[PDB]
């Protein structure tokens, strides 16, 4: 009965030379039993990418939240939301409740269409802001990714260098985690232009 | 504890205990087992100094160990007793471990190993 | 119980 | 309540629940029927905490309902599983919660397409091509993982399902007096009477 | 965490470590314990972190809006009230642990705000888990009439007892100066003396290395 | 803490440590317990640190409010708002309260506040779990109409032992004297009065 | 299982050129009260080795005992008593660490913190940590209870490593363990001014001092502050 | 865990996975599961590792005592019941173990005892013990024939396992099957489930659920 | 009430080649969040190319590696010196852990050397007894964040021959002593970043036919 | 464990016990023998705690066992549930008790007559027409009281039984997959393989 | 309980109140707790009546058989067999125990005994409930070689004090005097020191 | 917390 | 001790 460990799952984001990577597992369960294997913990807001673990019910939640909020966004100040802006939006959203939280471990991705910069964020369950230059992870095999990242991780990788960097750290992580694996996604994102890439782990 | 050492050897190389134990034997009535091609048979003699008795309740001189096994002996017929108790308690023992009664060898090697820790064991004969 |  | 499994097969959704309703040491009904039509091609079954079930179940019944007499439409079986999803997300941070797990069976007029999505309590959605809730899924799982195909017929959907209830009836603890079988296609919901 | 205070000659000096722990783990290896509440009044901030960032963010807030209603530059003791009327309101629950310091025209101040709403004034202040590290080097060579480059000497040394010795701590050290009549200067990493070493060896995989079974296009235009 | 206060001739001396305690941990060693909620009406701070702040500043507000419109307020007075906020919320605080002013009409006046908000008017009054092991010293050496010096060096010696016996106290030993001349602040340090 | 009931606060000790300090306060707290003034917890074990002890003083007594049995029991039948074959610091450390680890092994501990301070015959320093768990570890700074937080810090910017050690002198040295000591009587409550000191030097051999006084404090400061916050007056 | 033995007429199939777990953290991916008590008779291995390691291969050296003292292989009946009674002994103690003792003598023929460390002792033809338990009887019972060939037996030993290793977070790693006849054990290979998976998944068509 | 374990922090690592297997291990020794030693060694030369670590609380870890070094000892005299191997150290291990099965030793065990056929091997325990012969073994308290990266560098887990589709794996090569030592390195100054636990030092103790050898590297020290 | 069962009748001894071993939700084994023979006119079973039941019944059958070799004789059923009352008294002030419930069904040859003895685990002996342990009772002794007659046959006393088994399996919440039933005569023991 | 022993010029004298309590309820209100273990070696005892009524009579038989064989035990003995009461036998007793003696060698000594069974050599020594009412007292009071009468004061108005404030002590204030002389009793009554 |  |  601990929320954030019922259902398992993992989300990691990288920077690169002018790019972003966000990935993430495909796994979702109920403690020992395995349940879907088509549960996807990214999604995206015009350009914005947010990965979300933890609780399953609290990670579809607030991705029909963000929705909501980025929509009206949108149609009041008449243009897309920002990673930067977002990121603050995400903190004070979480921070609302603060003595009922959301059971999550979101990450934000993206790159500023603005100024061009690559931007990625991590927050816990209470909306304390984890800005990072390299990378940032979150879910029930963190400890595995913080290893992975930590050695693997090097700055200014090219897109395609960057895709086989976060995708190893991704697929070792899982492989040493119970409830996370079973599948797993990874978005590169380019200034105007975003790759989508399934990878094949073993599905133990 | 009464501790003596009461089977020794003897210069000659004798434990005279034993071989005096071996006396008491040759004292008791006789006992006689033949095996035939598909059978044994255990004959034991019985003194007839002794009339007035009651064959009912007389103690007999072959003893079921388990209900496949048998023991008769030459001797001390109290003796016997215990070796015939201990004997009986290893059978349903084995019984109760290995999940299959005793073979005659196995039974036959416990008795023999109670006889011969007699023989080198403190405070007794 | 009985203290001093 | 207890066993409810969920199979979506080629042109059908195939709902399977438990007849059995226990308390304490005595079966007090051997031919209860855990489910409730929520539209005319849409079915949810439900199985938890007694009085919690049923009380939830007729709720989204007549909310459903309202919606179809208001617009004069029936909703998707997408659009319902939200609604139901959304219901039990705010339940579970209420002062006392709906311990309530479902399945909905639905056939989309629109897609021409069957659907089937599993939710529990907490309001954890997936869409499913089997499902189960409870103890039921560690023993189905895993023989629909082996002989599950996805372009089934609705015949060998329903022997597929009598392979999980004689799985069940062999290695459950508990006796759950059969089941009752619902099928969900473009013509709209019919029971299986003979199971 | 390691934050520290010093008042000086003519004004203020804090300073922190920047090591951010979930667990054993460390989440951020440079995060940012300095925090604006106004122009020229700095709030250094240990314990829960959303609650410290929270917290300093809404009497921030609070303190402009006073400071355009009142046509006046904000006080150190009006941060001080707000802070700690609201810790207090909250009985403890809001875990923000707060050292407070600024000039204003009242003078220079240094407060720390514990997270039940208690306040105490002094010369020379420490809070987090290296507090006892940092306090040792403060008492040990803390005097009166400090100069503005002996005060950031000290405090940057208090916070260094931290980071060597507290396994809480870590990482570098951020300054920020308040002096009177003058502009607040933030010093972001004023010293890094934990870089990472050279890695023995390129982990750079070979292109192709990860099995792949799905490739496609995302939209991300309307 | 360790905390007194005294009524002598002239009016009263609140006397006081500088301890604040986390734990086993001194937090502050220079804590000033002595608190102005008027000019001449003061208290001696003991328990929560928090919840004894919250309280005389609620107080200071209180009498100000007072002040303003029906003119300086009795030592009495101060005392009932105390009493008012400590026994209504006496489930959520730790506040061991000594309030002590000077009227000219009243002289020195000082009442003790214990945990439960009961209101007890004494000659004198300590308070704090260091108070505890002076309760024989001050009972055999307080007298009534003492002078300025004599009742300074009271409070100097009873605080003094009551630092050395308590861990949860010492530092500095704060006074503040209120007489008809005015307020007057005193300290004493270490050197002075652990040898006495 | 136990509780502890008359304790004494922290140990510290450090090593230098040619020997080791320990020190360690006079003071026996029983909670809250500061119940006895005139208690030792510096015991020297021949002229070679200082056995600094902290926690319950009931078991602080109680290894004085085996401490003095082991000089009497080592002189038995040994003419090189008073030479080749007298206690070293490592043979007295290797006895109480044993000691300490089967009583928690048997869920009654010695509820104590220990640091043994000494100089082997080669003239090698001697410095060496066990507690009530029996752990043990060994650096060139060693202290107990509070001392780990402030006092550890203080003597590592003196000796931070081993090269450290030959470039420190006995008398930088004592400087800082008795800086340390003025610090842990500002900050720690269940501390007393009074402390003793103890050098063991591998050619002026065992030096004790008693009666020792915390000095040249800084307290004039505090009349500055006034009130919490917002008090002017 | 998950591990299964079953009795056909062609002898004993015993498959074990070999996945290690402290919590949610996989400890390792090749733990041997059947340990070999002697070349006769096999031991799987359940709930407690150090449990079950220490007294399974206690229980060979108590195996080889009665071989030496008897002149004749142990029963598998008497194994078992060794390993039974020793555990009864600390019953309550918190030992923990889900064992089953599988062998082929003469006199009884093949062979399985499930014993467990409350001391339950059952013979049977069909047993699964482990937190994947459930996933390995749901495939087992529903394909289960006593007319299996040694070679379909074998897979579907195996893909029983393979089957809990999927859904059972707690089950994986690798197969290892073995084969137990009068003549003894035969070692059948570890079968990595990584590349076991997609092998099954690409030439049985099942495991549809899972995105191909 | 009195609780008889504590918790030294620290990490572990073992790497067995072709002919050579490392045991090495950081320096650092901890109780909560106090470092106690910078250097205070816990990998060991226990005799007959035999190196030991027992890494967690370190009382029962230095208990343990004295009664196995006494273990060899007693082998000796009673088995006319004959060489311990390391498959029959580590069943003896086994019995030393679980003889004290309901009063564990709470440590996580790792031993290395070479096999009767001159290969180097590594094995690990449980805390009460379980162990396994493996190529590759983290232990302690970063475990967790060394531990896949060895899957991934040592037994090349996830890494697919480019080109090939994912169809074909990179296939298993022994790995020489210089890169072994390369991977230890990387691997701890990459737990010295993200464990608060770990730092100071690390002490590589190398196996050989020729002997034990000792190297030494500085680590991060906050 | 769980169904025990007996009823005496005019001329025999009739004990019924479930077949099912269950282990958590997994039912392990369908055909389990819950009894032992303690002498050829004597049969006990037995239901409780996992490991305790066996090790108990086995224990016992052993010490009946010596005694008939020792005395070349048979031991009444009265006497033999006197030694198992007496054994399962000291058990219950013991450090680990044995927790397991037995049924004694018994022919004394001498009298002539049918014996069923009933003793729970805290050694409480009664002899009754008719017997249970668990929640068993609570469905079949009202069902006895009313059908039972001092008279029956072995065929009746069956049918009886039948009546019983029918109760259970509609009633109980678990499924203990059927009976094992052994009649206990003049003859000795035979067990019933078609039920 | 309230107690004390104090060393002076001719010897060693020892004090004790008279109440025993069962609760707020007063057992017994003529209790003596001062103590005979050898002829010129008594004890004052506090914490658990049972538990030091029963360490009292086994010292007082181990210096009973000490004396049969060696003569007269030291007062340093007799504290060292206390200990070792006290100490082994720390997690089942509550005694908290003043051992007082008079030698001809070493004149009058005083040990003190707290609960983990610690031994304290003290020129005096307070304990008890009460004690902690009079520590400020008693150390601004005491001085070193005072005569019988001077000592005699110091212990009446010291536990005068402590029964003043302590609700656990009261009744008679006991007194037993050890010295060359021989030993002497001395008893108080509340009309005398309560109005002290 | 903070005491005094 | 991990589990199997
Ligand atoms: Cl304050
Ligand atoms: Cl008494
Ligand atoms: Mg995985
Ligand atoms: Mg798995
Ligand atoms: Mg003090
Ligand atoms: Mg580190």
């Amino acid at each position: 009965s601990d929320p954030s460990s019922i259902n398992g799952g993992i989300v990691v984001a990288m920077t690169g030379k002018d790019c972003v990577a966000i990935a993430c597992d495909l796994r979702l369960g109920s403690q020992s039993l395995g349940v879907s294997n088509k549960f996807e913990k990214i999604f995206h807001y015009g350009h914005v990418f947010l990965g979300i673990t933890g609780l399953a019910t609290d990670v579809t939640t607030l991705n029909e939240m963000f929705r909501y909020k980025t929509n009206l966004y949108k149609l009041k100040e008449e243009r897309a939301i920002e990673p930067e802006t977002f990121t603050q939006l995400v903190s004070s959203s979480l921070y609302e409740r603060r003595f009922g939280p959301y059971f999550v471990g979101p990450v934000v991705a993206g790159i500023n269409s603005k100024s061009g910069k690559p931007f990625i964020a991590g927050f816990d369950l209470i909306g304390c802001i984890d800005e990072a230059k390299d990378f940032i992870v979150s879910g029930t095999a963190s400890d595995q990714l913080f290893g992975m990242c930590e050695s693997l991780y090097e700055p200014n990788l090219e897109p395609e260098d960057l895709f086989e960097t976060i995708s190893q750290a991704l697929l070792n992580a899982a492989d040493r985690d119970a409830l996370s694996g079973w599948g797993a996604v990874v978005y590169i994102i380019k200034k105007d232009e975003v790759v989508k890439r399934y990878l094949k782990m073993r599905q133990d | 504890g009464y501790d003596r050492a009461l089977s020794i050897f003897s210069p000659d190389g004798h434990i005279f205990q034993v071989e005096y134990a071996l006396e008491a034997v040759k004292r008791g009535t006789c006992a006689v087992g033949v095996k035939g091609k598909n059978c044994v048979v255990l004959g034991c003699e019985r003194r007839s100094t002794l009339k007035l008795q009651d064959t009912r309740i007389t103690p007999s001189k072959v003893s079921k160990i388990d209900s496949h096994v048998v023991l008769s002996f030459s001797g001390l017929n109290a003796d016997s007793r215990i070796l015939i108790e201990k004997a009986r308690v290893e059978a349903q023992s084995h019984r109760l471990t290995l999940e299959d009664p005793v073979t005659v060898e196995y039974l036959t090697r416990y008795v023999a190993g109670v006889q011969q820790r007699y023989t080198q064991s403190g405070g007794v004969r | 119980a009985p203290l001093x | 309540m207890d066993i409810i499994l969920g199979i979506r097969v080629q042109d059908s959704v195939i709902l399977a629940s438990s007849k059995a309703v226990t308390r304490g040491i005595s079966v007090l009904k051997d031919s209860d029927d855990k489910t409730r039509q929520l539209s005319p091609h849409t079915l949810m079954s439900f199985a938890g905490e007694a009085g919690d079930t049923v009380q939830f179940a007729e709720y989204i019944q007549a909310n459903i309902q309202l919606y179809s007499i208001r617009e004069d439409y029936e909703l998707s079986p997408q659009a319902v599983s939200s609604f139901v999803r959304q219901e039990l997300a705010k339940s579970i941070r209420s002062r006392r919660p709906y311990q309530v797990n479902v399945l909905i069976g639905g056939y989309d007029k629109k897609k021409n397409k069957p659907e089937l999505y599993q939710i529990d309590y907490l309001g954890t959605k997936v869409e499913l091509p089997y499902g189960a809730h409870g103890y039921s899924g560690f023993y189905t799982f895993s023989l629909l993982d082996h002989h599950y195909r996805p372009d089934m017929t609705t015949e060998e959907g329903l022997d597929l399902l009598k392979l999980c209830v004689q799985e069940l009836e062999k290695r459950m603890p508990m006796d759950f007096k059969g089941v009752i079988v619902k099928i969900v296609d473009k013509d709209g919901i019919r029971q299986v009477d003979d199971f | 965490t390691t934050i520290v205070g010093v008042k000086f000659n003519n004004g203020v000096v804090i300073a922190a470590d920047t090591r951010s722990t979930q667990g054993p783990i460390v989440a951020d290896k440079n995060c940012a314990k300095l925090h604006r509440i106004s122009p020229k009044i700095w709030c250094a901030g240990a314990g829960t972190a959303a609650d410290t960032e929270a917290v300093t963010q809404l009497i921030g807030s609070n303190i402009e809006l006073h400071s355009l209603y009142t046509s006046r530059e904000p006080r150190v003791v009006s941060a001080l009230q707000m802070l700690k009327q609201h810790l207090f309101k909250y009985q403890g629950h809001i875990g923000a642990y707060l050292i407070v310091a600024g000039v204003d025209p009242t003078g220079s101040h240094l407060f720390s705000i514990h997270a039940h709403g208690s306040t105490d004034v002094g010369y020379y202040l420490s809070l987090g888990s290296g507090s006892l590290a940092a306090m040792a080097v403060l008492e040990s060579h803390w005097k009166q009439d400090l100069t503005k480059e002996e005060a950031i000497k000290l405090a940057s040394d208090a916070i260094q007892a931290g980071i060597w010795n507290d396994l809480g701590s870590g990482s570098n050290v951020d300054v920020c100066v308040m002096e009177i009549g003058k502009d607040a200067e933030y010093l972001r990493n004023y010293l890094t003396p934990n870089v990472r070493e050279e890695k023995q060896k390129s982990y750079k995989f070979p292109r192709g290395t990860t099995a792949v079974l799905k490739e496609s296009i995302v939209n991300i235009c309307d | 803490t360790s905390i007194m206060a005294v009524t002598f001739k002239d009016g009263v001396i609140l006397g006081a440590d500088s301890r604040t305690t986390t734990g086993a941990y001194i937090a502050n060693r220079v804590t000033d317990k002595l608190t102005r909620v008027h000019d001449k009406i003061w208290c001696c701070r003991s328990g929560s640190a928090a919840d004894t702040q919250a309280i005389a500043d609620i107080v200071q507000y209180h009498l100000e409010l007072y002040t303003s419109q029906y003119g300086t307020p009795s030592t009495e007075t101060a005392a009932s708002v105390f009493k008012e906020l400590c026994y209504e919320n006496k489930d959520n605080l730790t506040a061991g309260i000594i309030v002590a002013g000077y009227d000219d009409k009243n002289k020195g006046e000082v009442y003790t506040i214990p945990l439960g908000g009961s209101v007890h008017k004494l000659p004198y009054a300590i308070a704090g779990s260091g108070s505890t092991f002076i309760y024989g010293y001050c009972d055999k050496n307080f007298r009534e109409n003492m002078s300025k010096e004599e009742t300074v060096d009271f409070i100097k010696h009873s605080l003094s032992q009551a630092i050395k016996w308590d861990g949860s106290s010492g530092g500095v030993i704060r006074m503040v004297v209120l007489t008809a001349a005015g307020v007057e602040r005193l300290i004493f340090y270490p050197d002075e009065y652990e040898q006495l | 299982t136990q509780q502890p009931i008359v304790t004494g606060t922290s140990v510290i000790s450090m090593k230098y050129d040619n020997g080791v300090i320990i020190a360690a306060d006079n003071l026996g707290s029983y909670g809250s009260l500061l119940r006895f003034n005139g208690v030792e917890r510096l015991i020297p074990v021949g002229d070679n080795t200082v056995v600094g002890i902290s926690g319950d003083i009931s078991d602080m007594q109680h290894i004085e005992r085996l401490l003095k049995d082991l000089v009497t029991e080592n002189a038995y039948d040994n003419p090189l008593a008073d030479a080749e074959e007298a206690l070293e610091p490592s043979y007295i450390f290797e006895y109480l660490a044993t000691v300490m680890y089967q009583r928690r092994s048997k869920m009654n501990p010695l509820w104590n913190a220990i640091i043994v301070a000494g100089v082997q015959s080669n003239g090698d320093q001697f410095l060496r940590y066990v507690n009530l768990l029996g752990v043990t570890y060994s650096s060139p700074t060693l202290a107990t209870g509070f001392g780990a937080h402030m006092a550890n810090p203080l003597l590592r910017k003196v000796v931070d490593r081993e090269s450290d050690i030959p470039k420190t002198t006995v008398q930088v040295a004592e400087e800082a363990i008795v800086n340390a000591m003025r610090v842990l009587y500002y900050r720690d409550a269940r501390s007393s001014r009074n402390f003793s000191l103890a050098i063991i030097d591998k050619n002026t051999g065992l030096t004790f001092k008693k009666n020792l006084q915390v000095e040249n404090m800084k307290w004039d400061f505090a009349k500055d502050i006034k009130g919490y916050g917002t008090q002017k007056i | 865990t998950t591990t299964l033995a079953f009795r056909f007429q062609g002898g004993i199939i015993v498959a074990v996975d070999s996945r290690a777990t402290a919590g949610n953290w996989v400890a390792s991916q090749t733990v041997k599961k059947v340990i070999e008590i002697n070349p006769f008779l096999l031991g799987t291995m359940a709930g407690g590792a150090a449990d079950c390691q220490f007294w399974e291969t206690w229980l060979g050296s108590q195996c080889r005592l009665h071989e030496l003292r008897e002149k004749e292989r142990i029963s598998v009946a008497a194994a078992s019941k060794i390993l039974s009674n020793l555990v009864y002994q600390y019953k309550g103690a918190g030992l923990s173990m889900g064992t089953m003792i599988c062998g082929y003598t003469r006199k009884e023929g093949p062979t399985i005892y499930y014993v467990d460390s409350d001391g339950t002792r059952l013979k049977g033809d069909i047993f699964c013990v482990g937190s994947g338990q459930t996933f390995a009887y749901g495939v087992l019972d529903s394909n289960y024939k006593w007319d299996l060939s040694v070679e379909d037996a074998l897979y579907l030993g195996k893909r029983s396992i393979l089957a809990a290793a999927h859904r059972d977070a707690y089950s994986g790693g690798s197969v290892n099957l073995y084969h137990v006849t009068e003549d003894g054990w035969i070692y059948h290979g570890n079968h990595d489930v990584g590349e076991l998976f997609w092998k099954v998944k690409e030439e049985e068509g099942s495991f549809n659920n899972v995105i191909g | 009430q009195f609780n008889p374990y504590g918790d030294n922090g620290g990490t572990i690592l073992g790497i067995a080649g072709e002919d050579f297997a490392v045991l090495a291990g950081d320096t650092r020794n901890i109780t909560d969040y106090s470092i106690n030693s910078r250097y205070e060694p816990k990998v060991f030369d226990c005799g007959d190319n035999i190196v030991m670590s027992a890494n967690g609380f370190a009382a029962d870890g230095d208990a343990l590696v004295k009664r196995f070094k006494n273990s060899v000892k007693w082998y000796h005299f009673d088995h006319n010196d004959k060489k311990l191997s390391i498959n029959s150290a580590a069943r003896n291990i086994q019995h030393l852990l679980y003889g004290k099965r309901f009063f564990p030793y709470y440590v996580h065990t790792i031993i290395a050397g070479l096999d009767e056929d001159g290969k180097g091997a590594v094995y690990s325990f449980d805390p009460v007894g379980s162990y396994e012969r493996e190529q590759c073994r983290a232990g302690g308290a970063a475990a967790s964040l060394i531990m896949p990266f060895l899957d991934n560098q040592v037994n090349f887990k996830n890494q697919y021959e480019p080109g090939t589709n994912g169809k074909v794996k990179k296939p298993l090569k022994y790995l020489s002593v210089e890169e072994v030592i390369k991977l230890v390195r990387d691997s701890f100054t990459s737990a010295t970043e993200r464990h608060i636990q770990v730092g100071d030092g690390l002490e590589i103790l190398i196996v050989t036919k020729d002997g034990v050898r000792k190297e030494f590297y500085e680590l991060k020290r906050d």
